RNA sequence: GAGACUUGGGCAAUGUGACUGCUGAUCAGC
RNA sequence: GCUGAUCAGCAGUCACAUUGCCCAAGUCUCUU
């Protein structure tokens, strides 16, 4: 009943889901009322963030041998920073299904994928426009519940690494630094 | 011939009856009162400098409001060789640690503060009452109901009963609301809830000694036509503002918080909704009561108060209400302008034009006013007079200083003389007709009333109580007087000699308000002739009956630590644990409260709640409570709410969220339940 | 009149007298009904209709004459005022004027 | 009406 | 050909710590009726009392350590004079002279 | 911004105290 | 037919004790 366009979501994420309370507690934001049955989203953010930072720097210190640390370490901090992951999940439209009932949240979503489609879904320069950390922490939680659904980091990395993949090819070609 | 005060005859026996039993001493407003006060503090001050955990003791003086406090404070720290501190909400008083409060207790001999804090302070085992060697409570009329006042008295029935502290009780009025009839039940009531019997002074030597200080003004009456017949301009105001709101209905802004009534039987609109009505109803009385000009004024107010609310506002949707109502607030100003200026062609001199047209578009009561206040200060000396007005509504502060400033710069005679000033209650009225986005004008209202600046003061009910203010040598109530206390206080403001009290009253009117002002001196005629008449030799009340006093509520909670959880206190702690749990600034939701229907609370209770209210509530999704706790079946629904919160409170106490002070647990005192556990190597390298 | 100043008497019109037409802007406009027009319904009525008038002029409210009241008066708009009153109507003191 | 009625000024303060 | 009350006189003049401490608002209690003002000379023994009593009272108001005396001096006769107002008047003096 | 407290006015719905309109029953008098 | 007494039913009015909504004023605390 909560979760609506299931299909679409599963689809447009890459991975279809067993069990849907992970799912459900993936897109539910705290100030959601209506969801008595699962927590909110800060329960499996906490696992995403982590296992994504992780994962992160198993790939690039595996594959991206030529640079040197100090590079290294702006690439991983590039790569986990909040505002690449609004942007992908932006672009990956995941943010439809977030299950909010705050306006001020609605109203700088909507500033922020209005924003986001002016540059074609593209991570313009660490991007005037306020970014809502809950689009990252959805999509950290979100990441969270496919690895707890399966058990299985190599999945969990393919879905990682099919949503990553143009920021991940991009950023080991330059490096953001500010 | 000598400058300090020494006591007198009558403060010496209030003393002297204090020091052996407490009491609640019952005078008129004035120094008499607040010496009295000082003069208890003194002595019993005997261990106030030997540390508590040698058996010392302090003192407390305990405020009904912060100003008040703030005053009392300075008045003790001025008037007394001790050192006082003064402990209120702007404090941040809530995050204070144990050590923050012994410390604080080991520098000050006497704490100043507002009821609540004190009362916090003390539930949550910071002080207990043995450390206290007496309390003052000032204006404790106002300990009825559930009020601080009466909740700290509560604790009272709980703790040892050997080591009590001595309770006194300043008051210039005994009463609160209009419950003068039966005068001796209420005083009995109030002598319950506290532990003492009323004193006041009978000798004829001691009520002329008292009268050195306090004054009784001559009180008149100032009536004036009242009419009914309204102009068409308001009849188009009136329509145009029936036509936004219809359009209101439908505005859709962004979804908003539910809002419901008192006792949750019926819905309401959004506060944001709510805002803009209160405000166009609050015209809308003002343009009926005063006058076409007072609307002038008022309008500005209002276009002011909207520009202010759409640059706070965050959402677009907010931002265009704000718009839609400043636009129809323009409109309405344009027309009550163009009605003011199709007058003009009488004559080209303007000075006395304005007040011409001030004096045309003014109800009969405005043009009384007015004129009472022409004929009181026609020539004098701005240092000559120093004057109150007043009035109920706040904004009809705003729209009467207003106005009084137009006025004053409009005749020959008053322009030098009289300098208006205002202020109202909490939720302070921008005081600006102008709406700029900072000025550089400081000094408040009631310091420049205080500093002489100012002489002729429009409150709202604000100066009636507690603020100190010097004597008054007019006070005009330009509306109707509402209750009794605020009759007998605002009386006591005309303090000066031969001061002049003032009633507005309609024609259709007289006969009530002078039949309920005749009721009020009756009151105090019982009051008195039963403080007199009454003899009592254990001049306190029994045990029996202070506990049959403080039985009917919900019966407090303790733990082994002596900490408690009041009742009435169960909300407030409900709703600032649910506070701290977000960790964002959207995260915020306040537990869902759910009146169960007939068939529900059938189903869950059966026949042993039939009848009664219960009260269902739903905690946010972060929190660990996720069990719906019930209330109690209780008879009515406020009861039922405050059962259900109480049961709430405790089971988050029980789940370890309270720290055994039923306050929310910070992540200080988190991290330290874990420090020995996974932090324990610390420990050999000297940090923790 | 909301005007209680006191004020001072130059010459009186026996010549004039109440209903007589305004000499300047108000000719279609009489003393009498002008005054029932303003304040009529504080006066009720005017006795001794056909009696004399007077002429008033008013006196400055200041106390202190040291300094030159510099200004652009416009002398001739300033006399433009011309009051005429009704003698019944208003309050008189016998105290000399000069 | 188009005219708040007018007070006069003979009002005095009646002592209550 | 008009003061103050003779017997507030000698308590002001004849009392230099108490002298610091009446303030307009004391001198707001004051309200001589016309027997007193005319006949008498000096406030009653009711009102004295009163106003000497506001006046101690003074000293643990909000009003104490103020200074009254740019709003009071002149019922006393005293003036504050800044410095240079002396010396250019000695000057001033020394300059007619010449 | 939320939550809570005391007080007053207006209105409506329950009880209870008194009276009135009207009708019936029982009873006395005519 | 006429009046009183008792009693029941209903409607209207008056007061009080509860309850509920709306509005007004004042107060406190939490939090940014």
């Amino acid at each position: 009943g909560f979760l609506i366009n299931h299909y679409y979501l599963e689809k447009n994420l890459g991975y279809t889901f067993k069990d849907r309370r992970y799912l459900l507690q993936a897109l539910t934001h705290p100030s959601y009322p209506t969801n008595r049955i699962t927590g909110s989203y800060q329960e499996l953010e906490f696992i995403g963030n982590a296992i994504l930072d992780f994962l992160i720097s198993a790939y690039i210190f595996e594959n991206n041998t030529k640079m040197n640390p100090g590079a290294l370490t702006d690439l991983r901090s590039a790569l986990v920073n909040n505002t690449t992951l609004a942007c992908i999940c932006v672009r990956h439209r995941l943010h439809f299904f977030i299950l909010a009932e705050n306006a001020k949240l609605s109203e700088i979503i909507s500033k922020f994928v209005n924003f986001q489609e002016s540059q074609g879904h593209r991570v313009t320069n660490y991007v005037n426009v306020d970014v809502p950390k809950a689009l990252g922490d959805v999509l950290e939680a979100l990441i969270a519940a496919v690895y707890l659904d399966c058990r299985d980091l190599q999945r969990t990395w393919e879905v990682i690494f099919n949503l990553f993949e143009p920021e991940l090819q991009e950023f080991t070609r330059k490096v953001p630094i500010n | 011939e000598d400058v300090e005060i020494k006591p007198r005859g009558y403060q010496l026996r209030l003393v002297d009856h204090l020091t052996k039993s407490n009491g609640i001493v019952y005078l008129p407003t004035g120094s008499g009162k607040t010496f009295v006060a000082i003069l208890v503090l003194k002595r019993f001050s005997q261990d106030f400098d030997k540390p508590i955990e040698s058996g010392g003791k302090r003192a407390l003086f305990m405020c009904n409001t912060v100003e008040l406090a703030r005053q009392q404070a300075m008045a003790v720290r001025r008037c007394t060789n001790f050192k006082v501190g003064f402990y209120v909400g702007e404090q941040g008083v809530d995050d204070w640690t144990r050590g923050m409060w012994s410390d604080e207790i080991k520098k000050n001999q006497v704490l100043v503060g507002t009821a609540q804090v004190f009362l916090d302070m003390v539930t949550q085992t910071y002080v207990a009452l043995s450390s206290l060697s007496v309390v003052i409570i000032d204006e404790c009329h106002h300990g009825t109901g559930h009020h601080p006042f009466r909740e700290f008295m509560r604790l009272f029935t709980i703790a040892n009963q050997t080591k009590l502290p001595r309770v006194v009780g300043l008051t210039g009025v005994l009463i609160k609301g209009n419950e003068i009839t039966n005068v001796a039940t209420k005083l009995k009531e109030l002598e319950i809830t506290y532990r003492g019997n009323i004193i006041t002074v009978s000798d004829t030597k001691e009520m002329e000694n008292v009268m050195l200080y306090a004054t009784k003004p001559t009180e008149v009456m100032v009536s004036f036509p009242h009419q009914e017949q309204v102009l068409t301009v308001t009849r188009l105001i009136s329509a145009e503002i029936e036509k936004f709101y219809v359009s209101l209905d439908l505005m859709n802004i962004g979804v908003q918080p539910i809002r419901r009534s008192k006792s949750l039987q019926c819905l309401r609109d959004p506060s944001k909704k709510s805002f803009v009505k209160q405000l166009f109803n609050d015209f809308l009385y003002q343009m009926k009561e005063y006058g076409i000009y007072a609307a002038s004024i008022a309008i500005i107010s209002l276009i002011v108060e909207f520009d202010i609310k759409r640059r706070q506002a965050e959402t677009l949707s907010v931002k265009l209400m704000h718009r839609t109502a400043l636009t129809l607030c323009e409109k309405i100003r344009h027309l009550l302008v163009q009605k003011l200026q199709d007058m003009t062609y009488d004559d080209d001199d303007d000075n006395v034009n304005t007040e011409e047209v001030i004096m045309n578009f003014s109800t009969p009561k405005v043009q009384r006013f007015l004129m009472s206040l022409k004929v009181s200060f026609a020539d004098k000396d701005p240092k000559d007079i120093c004057c109150l007005v007043f009035v109920e509504r706040r904004y009809t502060c705003k729209c009467i200083y207003g106005l009084l400033l137009n006025y004053i710069q409009s005749t020959p005679e008053l322009r030098n003389v009289l300098t208006p000033q205002f202020m109202v209650g909490r939720n302070n009225i921008s005081p600006d007709f102008e709406s700029v986005l900072e000025r550089k004008w400081q000094k408040s209202a009631i310091q420049q009333f205080r500093d002489g600046n100012a002489n002729l003061m429009i409150c709202s009910s604000v100066l009636e109580e507690g603020i100190d203010v010097q004597a008054c040598n007019h006070v005009f109530i330009l509306d109707p007087v509402k209750t009794f206390n605020m009759y007998v206080q605002s009386k006591g403001r005309a303090r000066t000699t031969e001061a002049k009290f003032v009633l507005f009253t309609a024609d259709k009117e007289r006969e009530k308000t002078i039949q309920q002002i005749y009721q009020y001196r009756k009151a105090h005629n019982d009051i008195a002739e039963y403080l007199k008449d009454r003899v009592l030799e254990k001049t306190e009340p029994e045990l029996y009956e202070i506990k049959g006093h403080f039985q009917d509520d919900i019966d407090p909670f303790t733990n082994e630590n002596g900490a408690v959880l009041l009742p009435n206190n169960a909300l407030a702690i409900l709703h600032r644990y649910c506070q701290t749990i977000p960790t964002d600034a959207f995260g915020f939701v306040i537990p869902w409260f759910h009146v169960l229907q007939e068939d529900e609370r059938d189903r869950i209770f059966g026949v042993s709640a039939k009848g009664k209210h219960v009260i269902s509530i739903n905690m946010p999704v972060n929190c660990m409570l996720r069990d719906t706790i019930y209330s109690d079946p209780m008879d009515n629904v406020k009861t039922a709410k405050i059962s259900a919160a109480f049961k709430a409170c405790k089971v988050l106490y029980s789940l370890g969220e309270l720290n055994e002070r039923f306050v929310p647990k910070t992540l200080k005192e988190r991290v330290a339940s874990i420090a020995d556990v996974h932090f324990e190597h610390w420990n050999k390298y000297g940090d923790s | 009149a909301n005007y209680d100043k006191p004020m001072l008497v130059t010459k009186v019109h026996r010549e004039l007298t109440p209903l007589s037409y305004m000499e300047k802007n108000q000719q279609d406009k009489t003393y009498y009904e002008f005054t029932m027009s303003k304040y009529g319904n504080r006066i009720g009525d005017v006795v001794h209709k056909d009696k004399f008038m007077i002429e008033v002029r008013d006196l400055t409210e200041q106390l202190t004459f040291y300094v030159h009241n510099r200004g652009k008066f416009n002398a001739k708009s300033k006399a433009k005022m011309k009051v005429i009153l009704i003698p019944e109507l208003c309050f008189n003191f016998n105290f000399p004027g000069d | 009406i188009d005219r708040y009625e007018q007070v006069s000024k003979d009002f005095e303060f009646i002592k209550i | 050909g008009i003061s103050l009350p003779h017997n507030v006189l000698a308590l002001w003049r004849e009392n230099p710590e108490f002298a610091k401490i009446i303030g307009p608002h004391n001198l707001r209690d004051l309200a001589l009726g016309d027997e007193e003002s005319l006949v008498k000379g000096n406030c009653s023994d009711i009102n004295y009392n009163r106003f000497v009593e506001g006046c101690r009272a003074n000293g643990q108001s909000f009003y104490a350590g103020a200074d009254f005396s740019s709003e009071v001096n002149f019922c006393v006769g005293l003036v504050t004079i800044p410095n240079k107002v002396i010396a250019d008047t000695l000057e001033a003096l020394l300059g007619v002279i010449v």
